[PDB]
């Protein structure tokens, strides 16, 4: 059978850059070489099939290119929508075969989260546990440190977080970080915050309330 | 005008057999116009290729796959089906359907041109319990509000805002699987302070336990 | 695409020490920084500077907005013989607020910036530490002075601390500078009665 190997696994690329993208056959496949994009929980999309033939709609900065083994995809004006993970798939043999995948990031300058704190309902302490939601919302770069505190006693291993896929306007991220305490911790104390690092911080931020 | 729409259980015991149709509108089946296909995403995972069936009724598998895979087409249906016997954790993925049109300068000449809008299904011996669904309320001139979708299986649910009216400056969160075997997933959503006096409403569905929940938000 | 600074230190492109001007709004995918660059003409220095640098270092270089500050009851146009443009001068992005006459009362005031562009706009500011108690006085009025900085992410409290410094440049007071990146729809907020260095552009980052 025919393996497809794609190359690179990720890149990362400003707004308006050429992005190119490559395939090799290990053994020749003619021009029956498809590309698809793939955007975060939704199913991949043909941008391109026969090497080089556009899907109808899709924007004429993709194009393809090559035959026999060595195929490029190329984004000649990378956009801010064009966030996605990438295949190829060769359509010359039963079976066929896909690409491993490209990740296309978007690289932009930096941005500092806005920060929000969220109390627990009155709901869900009826029913014994606390949840203390810490918001980072459309900040890049991707790394950060989010710290809570609970009348100022550092606290750790009682929170997990959660990102999104970079947006696909702005390319910035967002995230979650929610601290899990029962009923019983939680009413022991008054002054809940979460404290923020970033590279678009001076120095952290910090949003409290009391209970 | 062909499109594809999978169905079938989002979860499947270990050992047990994983069932999925796939229906078809816009176009015959067996027409011999597309051949239609299975192919399924491992979480973090690439796309790997189940098998094909044709409008002959032939098809073509996965050579690791093809001692427990069976796909076959429905007429009177306008349907086509996946079945994978013998499951483990390792067959936990995203399943979609999709189909290529047939062509004469080579039969697979328009790679897969269209795709069903995937299906999760998670293999687990635990069961389906539905959500509960928290408000997420409370700085300037914009203010943040949401909802806490805590301690559901499996995945997955979603969320919109007004009934899919608001829509930008909303983030769903992806779930994280916590520490008790249940998943938990806020979804969030940025608007002016000075609009709080309208209405916000998150709108939760989770289909394997056949859960719809709406909420409201404030402080 | 390439910049040299020269004798421009990255920095100064944001605040605009007289050896900047020609780098005010510079465009460029790398940035040549000399040895001999210096960011400020007054003495002084940004407290969180390397970290600022390496902000700039990633960005393409910066496009000057105005921030649309005006002001009554007081002098706008402070000057230095450290920023000298043929006679005494200072920074081009910055305003030395002034009491309307030496020693005269400076009054307290309210300043405020809403970031209407899509992109996070980067703000500067100067406190400024007198030579003296007796200069902080003729300069500002006497009393103690207090600058507060305001946005939804900050909230921060800078009060001046005068002294003689070593000469450098000529000068024992000492100008230094802080930043913050202004998130799209956000308010910055400024509330001072002397020894504050204000903004009169505000920086936006160009992609590199
Ligand atoms: C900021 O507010 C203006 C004016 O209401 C609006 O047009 C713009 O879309 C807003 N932008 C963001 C990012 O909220």
């Amino acid at each position: 059978d025919i393996q497809m190997t794609q190359s690179p696994s990720s890149l990362s690329a400003s707004v308006g850059d050429r992005v190119t993208i490559t395939c090799r056959a290990s053994q020749s496949i003619s021009s029956y070489l498809n590309w698809y994009q793939q955007k975060p929980g939704k199913a991949p999309k043909l941008l391109i099939y026969a090497a080089s033939s556009l899907q109808s709609g899709v924007p004429s900065r993709f194009s393809g290119s090559g035959s026999g083994t060595d195929f490029t995809l190329t984004i000649s004006s990378l956009q801010p929508e064009d966030f996605a993970t990438y295949y190829c798939q060769q359509s010359y043999s039963t079976p066929p075969a896909f690409g491993q995948g490209t990740k296309v990031e978007i690289k932009r300058t930096v941005a500092a989260p806005s920060v929000f704190i969220f109390p627990p309902s009155d709901e869900q302490l009826k029913s014994g546990t606390a949840s203390v939601v810490c918001l980072l919302n459309n900040f890049y770069p991707r790394e950060a440190k989010v710290q809570w505190k609970v009348d100022n006693a550092l606290q750790s291993g009682n929170s997990q977080e959660s990102v999104t896929e970079q947006d696909s306007k702005d390319s910035t991220y967002s995230l979650s970080s929610t601290l899990t305490l029962s009923k019983a911790d939680y009413e022991k104390h008054k002054v809940y915050a979460c404290e923020v690092t970033h590279q678009g911080l001076s120095s952290p931020v910090t949003k409290s309330f009391n209970r | 005008q062909v499109q594809l729409q999978e169905s079938g259980p989002g979860l499947v015991k270990p050992s047990e057999t994983l069932s999925l149709t796939c229906t078809v509108s816009g176009g015959s089946i067996s027409s011999g116009g597309y051949y239609w296909s299975w192919i399924r995403q491992h979480p973090g995972k690439g796309l790997e290729w189940i098998g094909y069936i044709y409008y002959s009724g032939s098809t073509d598998y996965n050579p690791s796959l093809k001692s427990r895979v069976t796909i076959s087409v429905d007429t009177s249906k306008n349907q086509f089906s996946l079945k994978l016997s013998s499951v483990t954790a390792a067959d936990t993925a995203v399943y979609y359907c999709a189909g290529g049109s047939t062509g004469d300068r080579h039969y697979y000449y328009y790679g897969m041109d269209v795709w069903g809008q995937g299906t999760t299904v998670t293999v687990s011996s635990a069961s389906t319990k539905g959500p509960s669904v928290f408000p997420l309320a409370p700085s300037g001139g914009t203010a943040a509000l949401g909802c806490l979708v805590k301690d559901y299986f499996p995945e997955p649910v979603t969320v919109s805002w007004n009934s899919g009216a608001l829509t930008s400056g909303v983030h769903t969160f992806p779930a994280v699987l916590q520490s008790s075997g249940l998943y938990s997933l806020s979804s969030v959503v940025t608007v002016p302070s000075s609009s709080l006096t309208q209405t916000y409403i998150c709108n939760v569905n989770h289909k394997p336990s056949n859960t719809k929940v709406d909420k409201r938000v404030e402080p | 695409r390439t910049v040299d600074l020269g004798q421009c230190g990255l920095l100064g492109t944001i605040t605009g020490p007289p050896q900047c001007d020609q780098f005010l709004e510079f465009s460029a995918d790398l940035i040549i920084e000399r040895r001999e660059g210096s960011d400020v003409c007054y003495p002084g220095k940004f407290v969180n500077e390397e970290a600022l640098r390496q902000i700039l270092r990633e960005s393409g270089g910066i496009d000057k907005e105005a921030m649309g500050f005006t002001y009554s009851g007081i002098r706008t146009n402070g000057a230095t013989s450290a920023c000298r443009r043929s006679g005494s001068s200072f920074y081009a992005e910055m305003k030395w607020l002034l009491s309307n006459t030496d020693n005269a009362a400076f009054p307290q005031m309210t300043k405020s910036y809403k970031n209407t562009r899509k992109s996070p706009a980067l703000i500067v500011w100067g406190i400024h530490h007198s030579v003296s108690t007796a200069e902080q006085t003729k300069l500002y009025g006497s009393g103690n002075k207090l600058v507060t900085v305001g946005s939804s992410n900050y909230q921060q409290s800078f009060v001046p601390s005068p002294g003689a410094r070593p000469q450098v440049n000529g000068l024992s007071g000492r100008i230094d500078f802080h930043w913050l990146m202004l998130n799209p729809n956000d308010t910055v907020t400024f509330s001072f009665n002397g020894a504050f260095i204000a903004p009169d552009r505000a920086s936006f980052l160009r992609g590199k």
